[PDB]
């Protein structure tokens, strides 16, 4: 999620160096593959609609499976939980 | 790519084919230092992945086991726990001097031999200088503040030094010399424009806070007024042996040397603060509770919150009871089945506590409750098998009996392991799983003598540990 | 020999993420407060990658990097922050004192009335 | 439960002692070579670590300070 | 016990006081005369003393620090330390002229910019002027020896450089035009003239060499016969980056302008000489890899470690067969029946591999070993109950069947989880515990159908996952 | 002699605890009649003693054999990669050592490792270690 990110605190000659780009892009790939998806999932968790699936069913089954609807409309799962949570004030009807 | 746990060899691989596919090492071969550099960064990334796993654990209240995170989530849920209650003992008083009044005024202070403050809950009367009274470990704190600026949602903060012993709170607003005891409704419910309302809450650093209205919803205290927080504190279940004398202190020290007080009953009936896991569980079940008293699960949760000491509670709705009975009984209409078990109180006692609770709780509308006694259903277990010969058979039998009593005893926590009103029963699968988790026997068999299946309303099935059979043998090693 | 590596500057000396969280909470409160004992200075174009560069020039320490990061609300140094934004820095010793209090006896925090 | 990680100067110290394993490169320690590479890896791990920490902090309702948050 | 000797200043002092005996030479003390003679005698005695001390110290195995000392220790332990091995790889060969021969044979050197000799190991076929051959940094240094005397284990040592870089050795005993090859062989066994070759030897002068034995231990070459020693030497780890050109010399010196050698395939990953202490440790602990098998459990363990993919292997001696049978057997006399399972191998295959390993490991006396049939004993499980509606019955069935076949199936690894040569019986409690740990049960009950109990010797008990009865329903209203 | 014995790859035997037979009479009712496993004890001559089993009181009265046993533990963390991982002990504790236990805790998973001398029956990944004396 960073392009040429090691292009700012590096002298230009060492930037155009042969092996420094190798180390830079290998570590950029490594972070891309094993740190960022956690950032994406936490950013999804920020938003009620953005949450990834794993997070959606995690929040679903934290309370229990008896409090949800077994639906395949995964896009609707966020809104369905939104109504299920905002209805608590009008759910005697 | 994925959040699945990788392996160091896999990381080393991905690195090495990345390196070889990259042309810069092709132009520069002979970098055997990148080998252990890859190793070191591999452990670095492994530690980073462990940190990420910790982040996932802390990102969910279910996965997070920290008191701080649990309290943060509970405050998001707008839920708070219960304070510890004082322990009360029964004491006798014999004045040593004639000038001592036979009627001791209300709330006279007292100190115990173990240096603990105690307070009378009522006026003590001496029958010719002799009287008896119940006194609990109770103490007094007060904080007074004066409003100096005008902020919406007036806020007041407390210190753990006092909240660690706080039991009861009182809020007084003294405006221009007029002191009013304000009422509290959570989340500003039923709060009008000028309602004398405030909301109290926890704070993940175990802080305690209270907030006032916006004028639109809740009365804003005026500038120049004062706020008084009275805090009745206790140290929890402070138990002291009977037969020891008591020393009055403070204003009562004058009569301390004139009146003799001796306890006759060990100080009991005290409760302490509840544990972090049970707070988390009650937080989830309150999130289910949705801040409203509507259904039977909510009823049970509220009742167990308000009545410490009960083993468990059970309740059934009008429709459930009618389905059980097979009739559309008009008398049973708007009638809620209730029952409960207490490790120390009888069924009649429990019924009268619950009746008193429903009486003094006005949060109901024509809600009729029918209580039935909880019926115990003991059954025996015959465990027959051979075990390792390395341990004493007597020791093994004692350990097994203790474990069975702990797990599926008459007053075992297994029935209410969550303390949110969810009463559960014992299962044959549960027993066999528990004994396999013990794993001491190599081969074994369970005979469920007089096994019965609970109706779920009031039947109380439990193991008869003392009558249980232990056909324990030594398995050849 | 007797040697241990450590440094008494890290705000993250407190191992609790939640405690670190309210710490950054009140420091943000103060920073975006308009208090006069704060610095008055705008953004520099190269601060996109190096927000702590200004911290180095006006103080010689990089401990203010998280301070400026929370002040600017940056998602990443790859992205930039607008040049000219109002930036405020309090005296460092003040932060040192507050954190010292918070990690010895940061108990009452809010307000102490009487012993 | 909780998460912890050692400080910057620490991680530098154990990093240099573990790279001191191979005798042919063990002794570049003390040089601006090793210190620059070490500060580079420490800065990148500091970014990932502390920014994840900030993300999990902002994940809470009362911890939101940014206008967007 | 122990040895002691007084220090230098001491020995000087008592020496001067004893020479002070004769009055005519006693008072020369204090002069540089006596001090110089005294320092001379003290230095010579210092040499003899502490060099005897150093000799006795080096006489110990773990005290050897010198390369020569530790190699002498390794020779005494009949082990050779891991010598450096040059990197080997591919090189491109292009023809610069029609005069370039399309065939370039093995056994030709290549001169680098540092004149590092690059031996070729194949035949380079130029296809349209383009050819390839395996190239590695090596050289062949040739010396010779003439039989001085017919002394048993006659010593023939090499120079320091040869001892340092002797990566490989070739010994050609040439007599009057007839050349044979002799190698270095240790671990002597079997009566008679085991072989006609030399043996290894090292000398603490940092020298390596050979010993010409007599009798049934080798044979002495005749006096005047030549012994050619061709030593494959190298510089250790070799780095060869693509993008360089070589300079063939000698017979190919005239071919250098006709044939161009281009580095295209990188060549690296050579080895060097490791540390003295680790070489000593490796030498002193390499004796673990000796095929020292002394019990049937050792046999089973070694068979398991030598044949991958074995489900399990287990032997049963005469006593085991006796206790299996419950009575005396006229046949079970020194007879050991070995059973086992391999998912990819049949009983005949298992017996064949067992027998092959028996031949490969010649360690037995007065005991016969046979292969015992393995009898499959499948059994079914009938689980009955209901699950939550959140689950899918088909998927749960699939997952449970997969896990049960993995853990307790016919091709599981539970029989020998640690790969030590053990067979562990599958138990009903174990299977039910496995499914409970899997935790796809809500309210179920298990029965075992056709429980074929296994003696644990050769019968193959396993769960019949395919035929298992799964009366799974939904915990409905 | 120790140097030669280590060349031989031989080590001696540790001293064993001395055990006596004792009676126990609780002076208070709250004391359990079943004493849990491995409760510590000190002798009048100031020596640590340890129960070898669970003590049972017959109405507050019991008897048990207890030997002069004490507990030590050392924990270390691996920081670098060396073949033939090595751990060293001090005579201060080896002068009284009687029994040894080796636990390897890898990423929170603790395994009690077995020991086979001179790496006998040791596979590639065998949880095996060899213990030895050293002439000092």
């Amino acid at each position: 999620m960073q392009r040429s990110w090691f292009n700012h605190r590096l002298t230009s000659a060492k930037q155009k160096s042969l092996l420094y780009k190798s180390l830079a892009d290998l570590v950029q790939s490594m972070m891309d593959t094993f740190v960022d998806p956690w950032l994406e999932r936490i950013t999804n968790r920020k938003s009620i609609f953005s949450m990834s699936k794993e997070d959606l069913e995690t929040r679903t089954n934290e309370l229990g499976q008896f409090f949800t609807i077994r639906t395949s409309n995964s896009s609707s799962v966020p809104m369905l939980l939104q109504q299920r949570l905002d209805e608590i004030h009008f759910k005697g009807t | 790519m994925s959040k699945t746990t990788p392996t160091k060899d896999s990381i080393r691989a991905e690195f090495e084919e990345l390196v070889e596919k990259d042309s810069f090492w092709s132009k520069f071969v002979g970098s055997q230092f990148v080998s252990m550099l890859t190793l070191f960064i591999t452990q670095i990334v492994y530690r980073c992945f462990q940190y990420a796993d910790a982040a996932l654990a802390e990102g969910f209240i279910s996965t997070a086991t920290r008191r701080s995170s649990i309290l943060a989530a509970a405050e998001t849920n707008s839920y708070v726990g219960t304070k510890p209650t004082p322990s009360s003992g029964m004491i006798e008083i014999t004045a040593t001097s004639e000038d001592a009044p036979a009627v001791i005024p209300k709330n006279m202070p007292l100190i115990s031999d173990d240096q603990y403050p105690y307070m009378t809950m009522d006026v003590c009367r001496l029958v010719d200088g002799t009287g008896t009274v119940e006194v609990a470990q109770l103490e007094i704190q007060e904080v007074t503040y004066t409003v100096t600026a005008a902020k919406e949602f007036l806020e007041v903060v407390l210190s753990k030094a006092l909240t660690a012993v706080c039991y009861k709170l009182e809020v007084f607003v003294t405006t221009d010399g007029k002191t009013t005891q304000w009422s509290s409704s959570t989340m500003f419910r039923l709060a009008g424009s000028k309602s004398q309302v405030y909301v109290e809450f926890y704070k993940p650093s175990e802080q305690l806070g209270v907030r006032f209205g916006d004028g639109l919803i809740g009365q804003i205290p005026p500038e120049g007024s004062t706020i008084t927080l009275k805090v009745w504190c206790t140290n929890g279940d402070i138990t002291l042996v009977a037969g020891q004398n008591l020393t009055p202190v403070d204003s009562a020290a004058n009569l301390a040397n004139l009146i003799s007080v001796k306890t006759t009953t060990p100080i009991t009936a005290g409760t302490d603060a509840e544990t972090t896991e049970i707070t988390r569980n009650r937080a989830q079940y309150y999130l289910a509770y949705d801040d409203q008293v509507v259904w039977g699960g909510d009823y049970t949760y509220f009742l167990v919150r308000n009545i410490p000491g009960l083993s468990w509670v059970k309740a059934w709705g009008e429709g459930q009871q009618e389905k059980l009975d097979g009739a559309y009984n008009v008398q049973n209409i708007n009638k809620i089945f209730i029952s409960g078990w207490h490790p120390n109180k009888s069924q009649s006692e429990l019924e009268e506590m619950i009746l008193a609770a429903f009486k003094k709780v006005p949060n109901e509308l024509n809600k009729k409750f029918s209580y039935k006694e909880v019926r115990k259903l003991p059954f025996k277990i015959t465990i027959t098998g051979r075990i390792s010969a390395s341990l004493t058979i007597e020791n093994v039998t004692d350990e097994l009996k203790s474990a069975l009593e702990t797990k599926f005893g008459r007053d075992s926590t297994f029935f209410d392991p969550n303390r949110v009103g969810k009463y559960i029963l014992i299962k044959k699968k549960d027993v066999w799983a528990f004994i396999e988790t013990l794993g001491y026997f190599r081969d074994f068999y369970l005979e469920f003598v007089e096994w019965n299946e609970s109706n779920g309303f009031y039947d109380f099935v439990y193991l008869d540990t003392e009558n249980s059979t232990f056909n324990i043998s030594y398995e050849e090693e | 020999t007797r040697q241990y590596p450590l440094s008494r500057y890290d705000d993250r000396n407190i191992a609790d993420p939640i405690l670190r969280a309210e710490l950054r909470k009140e420091v943000m409160l103060m920073c975006e407060s308009n208090d006069k004992n704060l610095t008055i200075y705008y953004v520099l174009p190269d601060e996109q990658y190096r927000p702590d560069l200004l911290a180095y020039r006006m103080w010689g320490i990089a401990e203010l990097r998280w301070v400026v990061t929370l002040a600017a609300g940056l998602e990443d140094e790859s992205q930039g922050m607008t040049v000219g934004k109002k930036l405020k820095l309090p005296p460092a010793t003040w932060i040192r004192e507050m954190i010292r209090h918070f990690q010895y006896d940061g108990q009452v925090i809010g307000t102490l009335s009487i012993a």
